RNA sequence: GUUAAUUCCGAUAACGAACGAGACUCUGGCAUGCUAACUAGUUACGCGACCCCGGUCGGCGUAACUUCUUAGAGGGACAAGUGGCGUUCAGCCACCCGAGAUUGAGCAAUAACAGGUCUGUGAUGCCCUUAGAUGUCCGGGGCUGCACGCGCGCUACACUGACUGGCUCAGCGUGUGCCUACCCUACGCCGGCAGGCGCGGGUAACCCGUUGAACCCCAUUCGUGAUGGGGAUCGGGGAUUGCAAUUAUUCCCCAUGAACGAGGAAUUCCCAGUAAGUGCGGGUCAUAAGCUUGCGUUGAUUAAGUCCCUGCCCUUUGUACACA
C-alpha cells in the first residue's frame, strides 16, 4: 500500500510541471500522500580539448548535465497509481513505482 | 513552562555552525566540551570575546550548545564566534526588551562587523590554463 | 574587562605617539586595538583601508614570506606573542611602545625615484610600509642560519630600532637610503 | 650528572671507523657503514640502553656487547627484515653486515655481474644508469 | 594452425581492446559514464547527447 | 562603471511618455508599475529601466526635459 | 669558512659560571645561553631543566619550540 | 561529576597511559619494541610506551565514537606519505599494530565486539575513563 | 565631456537602422517567509550506560518542525538616498541603511591567416601500393637509448625547520561496464609492510562516509655540522596487476648517502578569500599522477596610477610599402 514514485530527470520546469501534476491528482483523489522530496542534484562534468589536434592554446570545455531526482510516497493500493501514472506522460521524465 | 529554544546559524565560507539557547545556568559548550579545549588554543581570547564584552551576568542564564559541521580550525573558530553572538541577539530580540538588544548590537557593531555579519567571500574557481584562481602557467618565448 | 580592551596582558592604554604624522596612520589607540592581532580580512579591499589595519596585525601579515611560511598567521601570532615577551623581558617598557617608537626611528623620510635620479620624501603609511618591511627583512636575516630564535631576532630588531643604536638592520638600510637621496638631489 | 665524567672517549674505535663522541649515540653509531638510524634505534632498544646519553659516557665492555649484538643480528631477538642481505647467494644466512663486507659483497656481486655479462653488469661496467632511468635530460655533471 | 594463431592475443586490458564507437580508433578515449567514444566526436555529438555548455 | 544603453533609456523614455500619470517618485512604487504596464523578461534590465524612470522623474522634478 | 666549537658537557670552569653568571641574565633563554657559553642548544635546554629542578631561575611562558626564563624576583 | 570532554585531552591520554603502566596486564606482543606504526612513518618513536598511550588514545576515540573497526583505526592515524622526490600524499596507518591494540582491550575488558561490525566501549571501560577524568580534574583543580 | 565599451549627453548633411559590446544563461553568499522531506537533521521525551539535582552519548525509538541539509517558485540592487564635482545632461567620488554599491565562467561582430589536424572518421578529391602488400595477424625490439643545450613541472638548500606521539577540521566528486573479459569497499583473522582469506552493503543523500585529508595546535629529541635538511645513485629481499617486468611496471623493508649554503644576464604570473603553502576527487588506469581539470584548508605584501618598456584602439600628418 506504501507505493514509491521515483522521478528522474534532465528538464527542470517539465519535471516541476510532472511531479505538480502527481500532486494534483493525488489530491483530487483524496489519498494521504506524503511530500515531494528533492534528492540533490547531479552535474555530470567532461572537461576535453576544443581543439581536434593538439596544437594551438591550451582550452577546455566544461561540459555539464544536470540530472535531478524526486520522489513521492502514496497510501494507496496499486490500481490508483497505475491510473495516475498512465496518464499525462512526458518524455523528459522518466517515472519508477516501487511496490514495496 | 514554555521552551525557549533559540536556533541561531552563522556561515563562514563552508563552516556553518548552529548555536541553540534555551532558559539555564552559566555554561557554554561546543560540541559537548566547553571553550577551554578547542584545539587551536591560541584563539581562547577570541572565543572569549563576548563573554568579556558582555560580563558574566548576560551569560549566566543563557546555556549555548553548538553543533558544528564544515570549513577548517580558523573557519569553524569563527564560525562559533559569530553563531553564539548572532544567537545572544536573537534570544534579546525575542524574549526581553528590545533597547537591552539595540544596545549589545551597538557595541558589537562597534566592536567588529564579523560578530553579526557574515563574509561573502568564497573560494573563486580554478580556470583552464592555470594553477589556480588568477595565476597562469608560465610562458615559454622561443 | 568590559571598559578596558586587554591585548594579552597589555593594556589599550600608554601608547606615547610622538611624532604627530603618524597618528591617524598607526591604529592601536581606542578603536583597533583587540585581544590577538588574528583576524578574518577585507582590510586590503579599499585603498586607504589599509591605513585602518592595526600595526601589530600588520606586522602579523608581513611577517610570513618566502614561500614555506605563507599561511602560517597562527603561528606569527605566536612569534609576535613571544617576541612582545622578550621585548617586555629586556627592556621593561611596553612592547607596543617600544614598536611605535622602532616605527617612528626606523621609517625613512626620504628616498629616491625616477622621473640619473631624484630625492622626495614618502608618504607618512608609505613610511609606516618601507618601516614594517624593513624591520621584518633585518629580523629574518637574523634569525636565518642561527641558534638565535625568530622571536629572539624580531625582539632585538624592534629594541636596536627603539634605542637607534645603528645596530638594527633596518636603521642601517634606513641610513643607506638616507645616504643615497642625499647623495643624489 | 651532565658534566664531564672521567674516561670521556672523543673518538671511538667501534669496526675500524672513527665515532664522534660530541654526537647522540643513536646516531653517532650511523657513521659506521652498514647500519643506519632504523636499525641503529632497533639494537639500542633491544639492548637495554638508555640513548639518552652521550656516545662517550658509555664504557667498554658496554660497548664489546654493543659489538657482539650488532655482529649477531640472529641470536640477540631482531627480526629478518631489518637485514640488507635477505637470502644472500653464497651462504644463504640472514644476516647484517657491517662496514667492511658490505662494501665487499657489493664488488662482489658487481663482479658476479661482470662474470656472467648481463645487461645490468654491462650498465655498470659502462658507468650508465641500471634501474630504468633516463640519461636524454639528466645525468650531466658525472660525464665532464 | 592459422586458427590458432589469428586469435591469439589477449584482448581482456589495454587501450587497444578498447575503441570509440563511432571512428573505431584507440585515441582519446572517453570510457567515462560507458561513452567509449573519441573526444572529437563527442565534441561534435554533445548536442545530440545532452551535454551542453552552462559553466 | 553603470551607464545606461539605448535599449533602457529609449524604453524608459517610451514608458514616461505613455504612462506619465501612472508613474511617481518611489523607486519600488513605479518599479512594480513598469513591470505591470511593460513585458520586460529580465529583473536585472527592469532594473535597469525602474532607475532610468526614477531619475528621469527627478529630472522632471527638477526641471524641463528636452 | 668557519665551524662553531660548542662545548657538549660542562667543563668545571663553565658549569661555575652558569651557576654564577647566568641567574644574573636577564634573558635566560637556551639560544643565547648556547651564544654566551660556546655549549649545544640542547645542553642549555638541559641546563634550564637542571635549574628549574634547582629552583633559582622563574618560568615565564613554555613552548615547545623556545622556553623563556628569567631571575628572581627582587622583593 | 564531569566528563572526558572538560578533561584536557593532551594530558588524559598521558594519565590513561601511568594508569596502563600502573595496571601492566595488557598482553603486549613481542614486536612492540621494533615495529615501525605506518607504512608513512620514518623513525622508531622516542618514548619506549608508545603502546599504552596509543591505547589511551584508542580508548577514548572510541568513547567519542563508535564503529571503528582496522581501516577507521588506519584512517584517524594516516598522515604523510612523503614519496621523497615525487610530492607527498596521504597514506593510512599499519592495520597489525590498531589490530593488537584492539585485542588487547578485548583480551581485558575494555571494549566489545559490535553487530554490523566495529568496536564498542563496554560500562566499565566508561567506569575506568570518567573516574580517570575525575583525577585529572581533581589534578587539575 | 563620460564610460570596461561606436556607452550615452550634446553639436552636426544627415535620417532610419543592423552585428558586437551591453543585454543573456549558469555559478556564490541575503531569506528564522512559501513548498517539501524515514535515502538529512533539530527540539522535547521513553529508556540504557557512566561521573558527583546536573553533564555527555553518530546507543536505540517516537510528538512536531526545517534553523543546520537539499532543490523549486520567488524576492533582493537599481547609482536607490544624501553631500560634493561636472553644460547641471551624459556621468564620477565618499557615506547612512544595508549580505553584496565593480564575483567568475560560457556565447562572443565583418574580414583574413597559404597557422594545426588527410595520424578522429566507412568526411573526401589527386598521386602511390595492392599478394614477396604501404591490407591484416603473430613473436621480439624500439618510441625510455646519451660527451650536449633548451622548455614546462616536482623536491630541497633548513631551527619560521626535521623526527616522534596526542588532538582536530571539507567539497567538487567517482563507484558492478552491449563487445567488456576489468567497480567502490565496511568488518574479523594471518603478517612489520605491500597484501591474502571470508561473509556483508551499495546501480548510489541508503554502503564506503558524520567522507576522522594535509599545513596548522600542543609536548620531548636535535643545535648551525652538508647535521636528524635533502633523497639522487646503488645492492639484497618480500607482494600486488598482467599471457609476458629484462631496460628495475607499481608498492613496502634494510643499507649505501652525491650535488644543493637563496642561484648571473635575462625572464613568468598576480593585486582579495587573490598570489602562495597544503592536501583530496575525475581523465589517462588491468597495474599508475612527478601531468591536466575541478574542490577544500591556511591565507598575505604592495597598488587603485602610467605610457617609461612591450603592445592595442581613435584623430592628424608623411610615404618612393601594398607577398604592406
Amino acid at each position: 500500500h506504501r507505493i514509491r514514485i521515483t522521478l528522474t530527470s534532465r528538464n527542470v520546469k517539465s519535471l516541476e510541471k510532472v511531479c505538480a501534476d502527481l500532486i494534483r491528482g493525488a489530491k483530487e483523489k483524496n489519498l494521504k500522500v506524503k511530500g515531494p522530496v528533492r534528492m540533490p542534484t547531479k552535474t555530470l562534468r567532461i572537461t576535453t580539448r576544443k581543439t581536434p589536434c593538439g596544437e594551438g592554446s591550451k582550452t577546455w570545455d566544461r561540459f555539464q548535465m544536470r540530472i535531478h531526482k524526486r520522489l513521492i510516497d502514496l497510501h494507496s493500493p496499486s490500481e490508483i497509481v497505475k491510473q495516475i501514472t498512465s496518464i499525462s506522460i512526458e518524455p523528459g521524465v522518466e517515472v519508477e513505482v516501487t511496490i514495496a | 513552562g514554555p521552551l525557549q529554544s533559540v536556533q541561531v546559524f552563522g556561515r563562514k565560507k563552508t563552516a556553518t555552525a548552529v548555536a541553540h539557547c534555551k532558559r539555564g545556568n552559566g555554561l557554554i559548550k561546543v560540541n559537548g566540551r566547553p571553550l577551554e579545549m578547542i584545539e587551536p588554543r591560541t584563539l581562547q581570547y577570541k572565543l572569549l570575546e563576548p563573554v568579556l564584552l558582555l560580563g558574566k551576568e548576560r551569560f549566566a542564564g543563557v546555556d549555548i550548545r553548538v553543533r558544528v559541521k564544515g570549513g577548517g580550525h580558523v573557519a569553524q573558530i569563527y564560525a562559533i564566534r559569530q553563531s553564539i553572538s548572532k544567537a545572544l541577539v536573537a534570544y534579546y530580540q525575542k524574549y526581553v526588551d528590545e533597547a537591552s538588544k539595540k544596545e549589545i548590537k551597538d557595541i558589537l557593531i562597534q566592536y567588529d562587523r564579523t560578530l553579526l555579519v557574515a563574509d561573502p567571500r568564497r573560494c573563486e574557481s580554478k580556470k583552464f590554463g592555470g594553477p589556480g584562481a588568477r595565476a597562469r602557467y608560465q610562458k615559454s618565448y622561443r | 574587562t568590559p571598559d578596558i580592551k586587554l591585548f594579552g596582558k597589555w593594556s589599550t592604554d600608554d601608547v606615547q605617539i610622538n611624532d604627530i604624522s603618524l597618528q591617524d596612520y598607526i591604529a592601536v589607540k581606542e578603536k583597533y586595538a583587540k585581544y590577538l592581532p588574528h583576524s578574518a580580512g577585507r582590510y586590503a579591499a579599499k585603498r586607504f583601508r589599509k591605513a585602518q589595519c592595526p600595526i601589530v596585525e600588520r606586522l602579523t601579515n608581513s611577517m610570513m614570506m618566502h614561500g614555506r611560511n605563507n599561511g602560517k598567521k597562527l603561528m606569527t601570532v605566536r612569534i609576535v606573542k613571544h617576541a612582545f615577551e622578550i621585548i617586555h623581558l629586556l627592556t621593561g617598557e611596553n612592547p607596543l611602545q617600544v614598536l611605535v617608537n622602532a616605527i617612528i626611528n626606523s621609517g625613512p623620510r626620504e628616498d629616491s625615484t625616477r622621473i640619473r635620479r631624484q630625492a622626495v620624501d614618502v608618504s607618512p603609511l608609505r613610511r609606516v610600509n618601507q618601516a614594517i618591511w624593513l624591520l621584518c627583512t633585518g629580523a629574518r636575516e637574523a634569525a636565518f642560519r642561527n641558534i638565535k630564535t625568530i622571536a629572539e631576532c624580531l625582539a632585538d630588531e624592534l629594541i636596536n630600532a627603539a634605542k637607534g643604536s645603528s645596530n638594527s638592520y633596518a636603521i642601517k638600510k634606513k641610513d643607506e637610503l638616507e645616504r643615497v637621496a642625499k647623495s643624489n638631489r | 650528572s651532565l658534566v664531564i665524567p672521567e674516561k670521556f672517549q672523543h673518538i671511538l674505535r667501534v669496526l675500524n671507523t672513527n665515532i664522534d663522541g660530541r654526537r647522540k649515540i643513536a646516531f653517532a653509531i650511523t657513521a659506521i657503514k652498514g647500519v643506519g638510524r632504523r636499525y641503529a634505534h632497533v639494537v639500542l632498544r633491544k639492548a637495554d640502553i638508555d640513548l639518552t646519553k652521550r656516545a662517550g659516557e658509555l664504557t667498554e665492555d658496554e660497548v664489546e656487547r654493543v659489538i657482539t649484538i650488532m655482529q649477531n643480528p640472529r641470536q640477540y631477538k631482531i627480526p629478518d627484515w631489518f637485514l640488507n642481505r635477505q637470502k644472500d647467494v653464497k651462504d644463504g644466512k640472514y644476516s647484517q653486515v657491517l662496514a667492511n663486507g658490505l662494501d665487499n659483497k657489493l664488488r662482489e656481486d658487481l663482479e658476479r655481474l661482470k662474470k656472467i655479462r648481463a645487461h645490468r653488469g654491462l650498465r655498470h661496467f659502462w658507468g650508465l644508469r641500471v634501474r630504468g632511468q633516463h640519461t636524454k635530460t639528466t645525468g650531466r655533471r658525472g660525464r665532464t | 594452425g592459422h586458427q590458432q594463431l589469428y586469435w591469439s592475443h589477449p584482448r581482456k586490458f589495454g587501450q587497444g581492446s578498447r575503441s570509440c564507437r563511432v571512428c573505431s580508433n584507440r585515441h582519446g578515449l572517453i570510457r567515462k559514464y560507458g561513452l567509449n567514444m573519441c573526444r572529437q566526436c563527442f565534441r561534435q555529438y554533445a548536442k545530440d547527447i545532452g551535454f551542453i555548455k552552462l559553466d | 562603471g553603470r551607464v545606461r544603453t539605448k535599449t533602457v533609456k529609449k524604453a524608459a523614455r517610451v514608458i514616461i511618455e505613455k504612462y506619465y500619470t501612472r508613474l511617481g517618485n518611489d523607486f519600488h512604487t513605479n518599479k512594480r508599475v513598469c513591470e505591470e504596464i511593460a513585458i520586460i523578461p529580465s529583473k536585472k534590465l527592469r532594473n535597469k529601466i525602474a532607475g532610468y524612470v526614477t531619475h528621469l522623474m527627478k529630472r522632471i522634478q527638477r526641471g524641463p526635459v528636452r | 669558512r668557519d665551524k662553531l666549537n660548542n662545548l657538549v658537557l660542562f667543563d668545571k670552569a663553565t658549569y661555575d659560571k652558569l651557576c654564577k653568571e647566568v641567574p644574573n641574565y636577564k634573558l635566560i633563554t637556551p639560544a643565547v645561553v648556547s651564544e654566551r657559553l660556546k655549549i649545544r642548544g640542547s645542553l642549555a635546554r638541559a641546563a634550564l631543566q637542571e635549574l628549574l629542578s634547582k629552583g633559582l631561575i622563574k618560568l615565564v611562558s613554555k613552548h615547545r619550540a623556545q622556553v623563556i626564563y628569567t631571575r628572581n624576583t627582587k622583593g | 561529576g564531569v566528563t572526558v570532554k572538560d578533561v584536557n585531552q593532551q594530558e588524559f591520554v598521558r594519565a590513561l597511559a601511568a594508569f596502563l603502566k600502573k595496571s601492566g596486564k595488557l598482553k603486549v606482543p613481542e614486536w612492540v619494541d621494533t615495529v615501525k606504526l605506518a607504512k608513512h612513518k620514518e623513525l622508531a618513536p622516542y618514548d619506549e610506551n608508545w603502546f599504552y598511550t596509543r591505547a589511551a588514545s584508542t580508548a577514548r576515540h572510541l568513547y567519542l565514537r563508535g564503529g571503528a573497526g582496522v581501516g577507521s583505526m588506519t584512517k584517524i592515524y594516516g598522515g604523510r606519505q612523503r614519496n621523497g622526490v615525487m610530492p607527498s600524499h596521504f597514506s593510512r596507518g599499519s592495520k597489525s599494530v590498531a589490530r593488537r591494540v584492539l585485542q588487547a582491550l578485548e583480551g581485558l575488558k575494555m571494549v566489545e565486539k559490535d553487530q554490523d561490525g566495529g568496536r564498542k566501549l563496554t560500562p566499565q571501560g566508561q567506569r575506568d575513563l570518567d573516574r580517570i577524568a575525575g583525577q585529572v580534574a581533581a589534578a587539575k583543580k
